[PDB]
């Protein structure tokens, strides 16, 4: 199984540097040029270069919009793949992604595998840890049989944060928000739906993670909102 | 270089039926000897990463379903879907690779559906929340369709339009529906000083909107 993990990324101040690490396992690394690939919040994908494989020497080729400013490299003894990004400014934000490319011409052609991309943002804002509030009903059921609870993410910067509920037990029934951005701090609210039946009798709790301050909440949602 | 671009830039069909979407590139992608031209597909659906689905313009991915299928030659490409379905919400994004790599600015495919009322919950602040200050009443609209929808908060049978803040899911890749959610922050001291509190409802799916209240009196 092919797996491609990337890692780094965070939050970095307009002007600073950041360094983009990707962890590869499952395949003969030094037979394949891998490219970085990156994605604006809500906007296209970018190419952003390739280091070529074993047969080609390792060679590096670069985007017209970040050559001379990223650089790419490759630790062929730990099969990990590197970005190195500097002088970043704001357009820089976006999930970078690790991608596994071709390994010759007359084989095939494509980016196959694609690690899940680790977040950059480029602020001057500062990093701020979330509040996590839990939403349980208030004193008022009502035409039961499904209940609906949630968790309000509150003040953090900056993005992204995630949330699971059963630590992903819960998955189906769950829906989360996209995050809002107020002044320089974000607010975001995840809502789970489950039987009566299920709680408050078993519980439901509402993880979060934000990477970028290193911190992980766990709340359970306890019955007597209001 | 080599500019890719995509058309139209989003379009909507219901499951079941086909769609095409086109792709062009600034300059022939064909290699004159071995013939093909050097143009990929790729499908991201909302929140994931992208997955490879065409290479060589016309090679389909081993796994990748047959309803996909990629077509074209040297600067003119097209992706066909036939018989859609709902998971096939995602945006489609063509790439070159005939000389280094560029992407297009890809094309949205939405899902149309029958139209499908949002059930209403209301929830007053945490008392967490409260220990800071501030103080939110949060209304989730989940599932319903079409997206469009309203919501109008009222405090004490008073309108409030301030400090209310909308938030839409995108479609849901199983059912096609939408969600969102209503949130209005108030300090702990206004808060404090109103009893009834609702968030009303008006979708197309009725003419009578769907009322959700407490009044924290009866907390
Ligand atoms: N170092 C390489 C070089 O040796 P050389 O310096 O002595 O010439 O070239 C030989 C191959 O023989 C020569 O072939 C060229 C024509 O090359 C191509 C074609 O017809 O266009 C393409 C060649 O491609 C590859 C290779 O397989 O050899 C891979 C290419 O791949 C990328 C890239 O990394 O650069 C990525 C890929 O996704 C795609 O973007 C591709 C691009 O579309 C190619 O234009 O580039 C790349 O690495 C090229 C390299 O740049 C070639 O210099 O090599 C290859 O398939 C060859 C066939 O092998 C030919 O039979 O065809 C001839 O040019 P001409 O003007 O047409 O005459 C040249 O005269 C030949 N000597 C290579 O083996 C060796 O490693
Ligand atoms: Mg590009
Ligand atoms: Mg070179
Ligand atoms: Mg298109």
């Amino acid at each position: 199984e092919v797996i491609l993990v990337e890692s780094g990324g965070g939050l970095v101040q307009p002007g600073g540097s950041l360094r983009l690490s990707c962890s590869t396992s499952g395949f003969t690394f030094t037979d394949y040029y891998m490219s970085w690939v990156r994605q604006p919040p809500g906007k296209a994908l970018e190419w952003l270069g390739f280091i070529r494989n074993k047969p080609k020497g390792y060679t590096t080729e670069y985007s017209a919009s970040v050559k001379g400013r990223f650089t790419i490299s490759r630790d062929n003894s730990q099969s990990i793949l590197y970005l190195q990004m500097n002088t970043l400014r704001a357009e820089d934000s976006a999930t970078y992604y690790c991608v596994r490319d071709i390994y010759s011409f007359g084989s095939r052609d494509g980016m196959d595998y694609w690690g899940q991309g680790t977040s950059v943002t480029v602020s001057s804002a500062k990093t701020t840890p979330p509040s996590v509030y839990p939403l349980a009903p208030g004193s008022a059921a009502q035409t039961n049989s499904m209940v609906t609870l949630g968790c309000l993410v509150k003040g953090y910067f900056p993005e992204p944060v995630t949330v699971t509920w059963n630590s992903g037990s819960l998955s189906s029934g769950v829906h989360t928000f996209p995050a809002v951005l107020q002044s320089d701090l974000y607010t975001l609210s995840s809502s789970v739906t489950v039987p009566s039946s299920t709680w408050p009798s078993e519980t439901v709790t509402c993880n979060v993670a934000h990477p970028a301050s290193s911190t992980k909440v766990d709340k359970k949602i306890v019955p007597r909102d209001c | 270089d080599i500019v890719m671009s995509q058309f139209p830039s989003s379009l909507a069909v219901s499951a079941g039926e086909k769609v095409t979407m086109s792709c062009k590139s600034s300059q022939s992608l064909l290699n004159s000897r071995t013939r093909k031209s050097y143009l990929a597909w790729y499908q991201q659906k909302p929140g994931q990463f992208p997955k490879l689905l065409i290479y060589w313009a016309a090679t389909r991915e081993s796994g990748v379903p047959d309803r996909f299928t990629g077509s074209g030659s040297g600067t003119d490409f097209t992706l066909t879907i036939s018989s859609v379905q709902a998971e096939d919400l995602a945006v489609y994004y063509c790439k070159q690779s005939y000389n280094l790599r560029t992407f297009g600015g890809g094309t949205k495919l939405e899902i149309k559906r029958a139209d499908a009322a949002p059930t209403v919950s209301i929830f007053p602040p945490s008392s967490e929340q409260l220990t800071s200050g501030g103080a939110s009443v949060v209304c989730f609209l989940n599932n319903f369709y079409p997206k469009d929808i309203n919501v109008k908060w009222k405090i004490d049978g008073s309108e409030r339009q301030n400090g209310v803040l909308n938030s839409w899911t995108d479609q849901d890749s199983k059912d096609s529906t939408y969600s969102m959610s209503s949130t209005l922050t108030l300090t702990k001291d206004e808060y404090e000083r109103h009893n009834s509190y609702t968030c009303e409802a008006t979708h197309k799916t009725s003419t009578s909107p769907i009322v959700k209240s407490f009044n924290r009196n009866e907390c």
